[PDB]
């Protein structure tokens, strides 16, 4: 090995290194003090003069004299395998669970090579969830990705943390189903508080999931280029899973506004002109960069379905990062500070959420006959049985007939019985029939969306 | 209806306004950090 | 040819050193592997290549070449039946080869050379040829191919091959100014194909659905606008027009999406079928397709190249119709591509060429004449998906001032099942002058007059319904009640096209025009009947309005058994009365 | 003959020419890629070390070697004569009909000069328009400017093509001198779809106004910078034929909107400031040169009378 | 310079009804008047022009159009002052600069007009001065300050435009000058927003 | 401009509610005015005339037409006077600071000469602590009766 | 360094009503304030201050008005301890740095104060330090940086700063310190915007 001494200009987050034409653009360094310390970094800006090392972490015990660089790993890469389904890392891949760090069966570069769009099926068989106001209305399939786009204030962890520990295939439903599939859950979270840390690692030891889920969790302290590199490296694990040994794996990416914010401040220190609000230009590509890595393929039989959740800043929908994430995902669903400060656990309004996905997952042989019957009816109903109850304030209860008495009725049950959940494990048979007796409340004829048969063979 | 229509795209169209005039400026000190990389011989 | 080095990498901003003399947007292979970069901003000896894809892994001091050659597309035959990326690297190709991934600095070329076409010469030695003329004729899938000599060439033709069976790198001809011609040639993307005149539209693009040709023309040579909308169907129009159009050639492009919402396009349109011949649409149709994580300029050029491969069928003299998808994705690759340049922004974020880049994209559409000298057109049912919805953004204002006609689709009309959810309450064209003539020529001599009547019809529906919609639509008086009556059926019989319907797919103007004049003639004689001495809710039940509800799903192949007989058949039906 | 060489740096649509002295500010050069194009170029920022050539068509191809740049005609001066009464030309001006190009009678500069104020009389006399509302509340006096407001989608190409032809000014309700004074309408065309330019063509053919009128058609897929000089053209036209003949001469700027963002799209080369939303501060000098061009001149019986038609880009 | 500063005790009878009935300016005070296109401002400054009480009315019309400057060079050689008799044209000196003329001559215009006001006041005569579309002086301090290269603040206009409009109003007011005569300058600024 | 000059000339504190006996000494004013124009420069001194305070007081005027970048000492200036006359004589002054926004403006001027960054709507980031070190140099200390109180006027661009 | 790091099952007890029952803290947990001039920021910390359940309160000014810090100064002493009977300024450490005072040293009293914090939680005790005006310490790094000819962030703070706020938020939270015994910091962080 040698190591590049010599260096001069140490500025903030950067450091310069005068004839080093050798390390390639995008190449891992470790910087090694004089007082024997080790501090990693990134080369961009190499030259025939001097090469650009950004410091993961800041710079403190540097000098211009006792400072030395050596190259390791001339590009970015992961060692991975599949022993490694219950270890957690931080951004890096260090283990962190104090356990036996693994040997590579390969070694994987951590950004992405786009998928060649013909080796992609469209994606028509569904997972559930356990959550019956997600599996019900508006579903998720594998290959699909859909955000949660959460409020500022909102418990979007919780939700994270539920989905991620309850969510599995069920294949009975389809043409003889096996279970020799195993469902491998890949957790990523980025600029986090301690707590909710410890609360993440308490729920994933509590039931279960530690025994199949990998999780990538680096805190808010940790360097921001480590929140750049980590679902990079959720990612690549994701695919290497899915697509080499055909698994089913289901992504959650924790606080996408956090990545957001980590790349505008690397864009701002790595010196180049932001764009739309103070945001960098690249953000639609680089944001795509870790959503498009997802979907089913032509051939394999691996399925990659990404969850993102993103905390909007105030509650607007044409800031950027929402604006790009409803402008490139299939859908979202969408959570509310109403409904959760009136108390209900999970806090999804549905009025607002939709996927584009569920016209082609959903249906007779992929889960049940009466589905998208069962949906179209429960969001018109809900939908002016919300406009009954805002009006109803001013009407007079006695004003109004026995039909929309009916709806109003409907409504208040429906908040407390097919939403208000908290822990309480559904599948997707009790989902139905919750919401066939919610529907039993409205009369028959009202339903108009439902045609006859399935009101005469589910009825209660 | 308009009256809100218009104070809000009054509002946008004064915001466009200050962020034109940001990356003006910051176009402008890069040109200062590229003139001074110049300067320095 | 010219070998340089790089002396800085920064980004995808690789500045390369020693290519002195090299010009201006080229190829400029990049490094062992290769990268296809284009140079920009030359400065004494250095040159700024920037590099489509991500630069992970390259050195100070490796070698840099360049071809010389623009951002060009390669043109001949197998064309059709191709997929591409926005750069034209056939993807198909491309997984047979190298996996399911996308490996970056890998080539291949657009066409196959490895098929032996069967060619037929037509043109003898002792001739001389201009730019433009054809000189022999290959059949790829029954549809006929024209190979042509290369614009901006003439010369007089030697050395003309027989009837071989042969590849593209063969050259068939030599002109006597050395200059040998193949069956391929390469062309820069970023201008027309030039060709000596263009014309204006008197001619109507038939795409056959029985509402955007009657109320909402286009025009052959025109341009649409179409915002879509989840919730609506855009994609089984996009079909329909695909498979019934006027137009024999149809180049998809789908400019960057969603890449579920295009693994339909892959998986749903090789199986649809060409109802002219019989097989599938493939065998006619060429297809561009970008996800969103595809290097940025590819998807930037990506219609610059359809536009670009519909010249060069256009000048074989046919009838393309190019479908663009979601320029505003478009409008968010030009966005980005503009701030690697640091440009100063605009309105909402956009460049301040914006406009420019779009009025040289649709400009670029029209009925023209080729430099052979015959008929052929070009016109675009391109669309546009507002991301936050509202019309006051840059990129449909521009759209809306340069097309000449945009029509709406709306989430209401398909929930309330309506297909096509066509809204003629803000839709309007342009071309109604223009085809008047054509009109009277060729369908009939009132047929403008009954298209101005139906639009005051569906002018006066929605201008009298508020106090159908408060007061209730029972109470009404007895001339409105056959005005809402007779546009409930306009609505739901003529315009309520079922595509998927064996004998509906398809609406000629006879038809139209057939069922129109049916639908007038039943309002001026129940108006009569009203206004003599009768209500109006004993004629709403009646065996007419069955007659006229079967009317759109009558074969026009029993159209003359059906059109005069139920004309007269009205007219006898309110004369007992 | 006089070629610079020696091209530095070119970025954008700018260029810097080595060892230029004897070129002038605001000149006009031409350059000449290797392979046998040339294009229009604009010579401004002359400084002892080098020159910024700035370019006006894309560029696309050049180098450093061959770059071939040669001065051309320091004023931008035209070749204006009296008979260009009924023929389309480019955006620059040149003749796109197939009839053969016209003689030259005065090369004169396509700026122009401001007027003298102690030089113009008032607009005192009438004209009469075809449109009620413009002939009697409103009231389009001789020698003055108005623009039309118009909107996204509403028809003010019929209203051009329409005052373009049923109007004529009326002398026997005044005195007499009713031969001396024929009409003419200069009809510049600053940005069109090609449908408005067949709709113009044929209303002109049919009416016959084709007689009178001068046609600045745009052909809007050309390069911008022949879309900001045609209304240099057409005033520079109108003015000749109006202070050299005594005509009456009314002129129609269609659209006024695509020439803005074809300055906004001029604008962003220099790196000045953006002035309210993205147009450079200095167009208000802009269409003050295109719009106080005209006016009346005491001594004279010219007379040019200003319509720019513009739609809002919103309401 | 001038001996004292006296205050402003006396209207400047600025002839119209409102501007004195609700409004008024005294007769070493300053007015501004905003208002934008289609709001007049040309008919005001003219009629100002025509009726007023003072002794040499110093119209500078700075970035304008040139139908103002010839209606006014038309229409005053016939039309009378109320304390004299002949014509109004000599008690009104103006400067004209139409907006087609080059941009940079504007702030000569400007303090020209001043200057000459400052002249007419050292000789008796409570002179009214007439600033027409002052904006346009500022967009000429943002072209040579953006021709310049400083920065540039609050929509390109330098941020000593303050301290130029703050000096340029301030030559107004009611003196005495160093003969022993009495003197007011008052000044209408017409801003165009 | 009338209410500071209402508070200049009848404004006093009242020592007999506050159970002391009484000193009863009136106040001593540091008028420091940066480019009020004339006429409000008319007004102060001949209210201050009419009330008899100009045997107490002092004016550090720095008017309109004076030059533009002698803004930034004049409070500065003010207020060193008015740390003096407070704390080694034991008075009560007061200190009209006028216009601040003439102030902020000459700030504005001196921070876009030197190229340096803004903040909001092009005022300088230093603003905040030279606004600090002109408006802090006033209070009570422990012990010495002299005191500062002072009235800067702003005035709201945009109310 | 500290042992290891908990889940908090301990309110602040505030002592105001809403700021501990509808809007509680744990004694791990940080809070933030934001609010706009005149508002109430600092009579509420002063507040809290006065009233909570803290063995010691480190109060950090940074970047404040004089009179705030003199009279908790000379109002603290003058008070009852809630849990002990003693002055209540011997539950405080008070580092103060007022406007008026040098510019730079606003980091440094951030940072020494939430240190000083740390030290007495490693004695077992349970401190709540109340800083206010991280908004002026990111001001100062706004004037620092403005002189290195740097390139700003979004509205002129230089790039690093959210990095710097996540740095001084994580060094709370309930923690089982090196001696075996357990201590809290709570950070009461005001933000002005
Ligand atoms: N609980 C309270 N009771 C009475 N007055 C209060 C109370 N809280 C705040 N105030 C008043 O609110 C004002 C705001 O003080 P301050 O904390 O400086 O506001 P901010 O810091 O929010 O700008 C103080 O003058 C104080 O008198
Ligand atoms: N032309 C100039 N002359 C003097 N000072 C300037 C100029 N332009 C900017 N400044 C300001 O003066 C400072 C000079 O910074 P610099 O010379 O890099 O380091 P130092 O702070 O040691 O002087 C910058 O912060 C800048 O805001
Ligand atoms: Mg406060």
């Amino acid at each position: 090995k040698k190591e590049y001494t010599g260096i001069t200009y140490i500025s903030g987050p950067l450091l310069f290194v005068e004839n080093a034409k050798d390390l390639a653009y995008g190449a891992i360094v470790d910087i090694k003090d004089g007082t024997g310390r080790v501090r990693g970094g990134q080369v961009i800006e190499v030259s025939e003069e001097y090469a650009v090392i950004q410091v993961f972490e800041e710079t403190t015990g540097l000098d211009l004299a006792t400072t030395s660089v050596s190259l390791v790993e001339d590009v970015a890469r992961l060692g991975v395998s599949k022993e490694m389904l219950g270890r957690r890392f931080n951004g890096i891949g260090k283990p962190i669970d104090g356990l036996p760090p693994i040997t590579p069966e390969k070694r994987l570069p951590i950004t992405g090579l786009p998928l060649n769009p013909v080796a992609r099926r469209k994606p028509e068989q569904f997972i559930q969830t356990g959550i019956s106001t997600i599996d019900v209305m508006n579903t998720l399939v594998r290959g699909q990705k859909l955000p949660i786009f959460s409020g500022s204030g909102l418990p979007a962890n919780e939700i994270a943390a539920q989905i991620a520990r309850q969510a599995t295939v069920r294949p009975d439903l389809s043409g003889e189903g096996e279970k020799e599939e195993p469902f491998a859950v890949v957790f990523a979270a980025m600029g986090i508080t301690q707590r909710e840390l410890s609360y993440f690692i308490q729920e994933f030891e509590r039931t279960g999931a530690l025994s199949r889920s990998v999780l990538f969790l680096n805190k808010a302290d940790d360097p921001t280029i480590e929140r750049i590199l980590t679902p990079r490296m959720a990612l690549t694990v994701a695919e290497y899973l899915a697509f080499e040994h055909d698994y089913h794996v289901l992504v959650i990416l924790t606080d996408m506004t956090n990545y957001c914010e980590a790349l505008r401040e690397i864009g701002a220190a790595r010196e180049e002109i932001p764009g739309r609000r103070g945001y960098p230009g690249y953000m639609y590509t680089d944001l795509a960069t870790i959503y498009e890595r997802a979907g089913v393929v032509e051939g394999k039989k691996g399925s990659v379905t990404q969850i993102p959740i993103l905390s909007m800043p105030d509650d607007d929908r044409t800031h950027p990062i929402p604006d790009l994430t409803g402008y490139i995902t299939e859908g979202q669903i969408q959570l509310s500070r109403e409904l959760h400060r009136k108390g209900i656990y999970p806090p999804i309004d549905p009025l607002p959420s939709l996927s584009r996905l569920m016209n082609n997952g959903v249906g007779k042989g992929k889960t049940r006959e009466d589905h998208k019957q069962v949906s179209d009816q429960l969001y018109s109903a809900y939908a002016n049985g919300v406009d009954i109850r805002k009006l109803v304030a001013i009407i007079g209860e006695d004003a109004l007939t026995e039909n929309d008495r009916r709806y109003l009725q409907f409504a208040d049950a429906f908040e407390r019985f097919f939403i208000n959940q908290g822990q309480q494990n559904r599948s997707i048979e009790e989902s139905l029939q919750i919401a066939w007796a919610l529907l039993s409340m409205l009369p028959q004829g009202e339903l108009k969306r439902i045609s006859k048969d399935h009101i005469g063979k589910y009825y209660g | 209806i308009p009256g809100i229509r218009a104070q809000i795209r009054f509002i946008q169209q004064v915001l466009e306004q200050r962020e034109r005039e940001d990356t003006f400026r910051l176009k402008r000190i890069k040109g200062k950090i590229e003139a001074r990389e110049a300067e320095e011989e | 040819m010219i070998q340089g080095v790089i002396q800085k990498i920064a980004g995808p901003a690789v500045i390369a050193k020693g290519m002195l003399g090299a010009r201006m947007y080229d190829i400029c292979k990049v490094g062992e592997e290769g990268l296809v970069g284009e140079i920009i901003r030359l400065d004494g000896d250095t040159a700024f290549v920037q590099v489509y894809e991500d630069t992970s892994g390259l050195k100070v001091g490796e070698p840099v070449v360049s071809t010389g050659l623009p951002l060009a597309v390669e043109l001949g035959p197998g064309m059709l039946n191709g997929i591409y990326d926005g750069i034209q690297r056939p993807l198909e190709r491309i997984r047979e080869k190298t996996g399911i991934y996308i490996t970056r600095g890998v080539v291949v070329h657009a066409l196959d050379r490895e098929k032996k076409w069967a060619w037929t010469p037509m043109v003898k030695p002792g001739d001389e040829v201009r730019g433009g003329m054809v000189l022999g004729t290959v059949p790829e899938f029954g549809f006929t191919h024209k190979i042509l000599v290369p614009p901006d060439v003439r010369g007089r033709v030697k050395e003309v091959k027989p009837a071989g069976e042969y590849t593209v790198e063969e050259p068939v001809v030599v002109l006597e100014d050395g200059t040998e011609l193949k069956m391929y040639h390469t062309w820069p993307v970023r201008r027309a194909r030039p060709v000596q005149r263009k014309l204006d539209p008197n001619t109507p693009f038939l795409t056959g659905m029985r509402i955007l040709d009657v109320l909402f023309p286009v025009a052959m040579g025109g341009t649409a606008a179409i915002p879509g909308p989840f919730g609506s169907g855009k994609t089984v129009t996009q079909q329909s027009l695909a498979k019934w159009s006027n137009a024999d050639v149809v180049v998809y492009v789908g400019c960057g999406e969603r890449g579920n919402e295009m693994t339909d396009v892959l998986v749903e349109f090789p199986e649809l079928t060409d109802p002219k011949t019989g097989g599938p649409l493939m065998h006619r149709t060429v297809l561009i397709a970008n996800t969103s994580n595809m290097p940025v300029a590819a998807r930037e050029a990506s219609i610059y190249v359809g536009v670009t491969i519909a010249e060069y069928f256009r000048d074989q003299g046919f009838s393309v119709a190019l479908m663009a998808d979601s320029t505003s994705r478009w409008a968010e690759a030009l966005r980005e591509i503009s701030s690697r340049l640091e440009e100063m922004p605009a309105e909402e974020g956009y460049p301040p060429y914006l406009a420019a880049r779009l009025a040289a994209f649709y400009e670029r559409a029209g009925k023209v004449i080729t430099l052979g000298g015959e008929e052929g057109a070009v016109t675009i049912v391109g669309a546009v998906s507002p991301p936050g919805g509202d019309m006051s953004e840059p990129v449909t204002q521009s759209t809306l001032r340069i097309v000449g006609a945009f029509w709406r689709l709306d989430a209401s009309l398909a929930f309330r099942r309506h297909f096509p959810a066509i809204n003629w309450n803000g839709s309007y064209s342009l071309f109604t002058s223009a085809l008047d003539p054509w009109y009277r020529e060729n369908v009939a001599e009132d047929y403008p007059e009954l298209r101005d009547a139906i639009s005051e019809l569906l002018q006066r529906e929605a201008g009298l319904q508020e106090i159908v919609q408060l007061v209730g639509p029972d109470a009404l008086q007895d001339a409105e009640r056959l005005v809402i009556e007779v546009g409930r059926i306009i609505r739901e019989d003529f315009l309520q096209q079922n595509a998927y319907h064996e004998v509906d797919a398809y609406c000629s103007m006879k038809k139209a025009y057939g069922i129109m004049k049916m639908i007038l003639a039943f309002y001026k004689e129940a108006e009569a009947a009203i206004k003599r001495g009768v209500s109006i809710d004993e004629i709403l039940q009646l065996p007419v309005l069955e007659r006229i509800g079967r009317a759109r799903y009558v074969s026009e192949e029993e159209f003359p058994a059906y059109f005069e007989e139920a004309m007269k058949e009205i007219q006898g039906a309110f004369k007992a009365l």
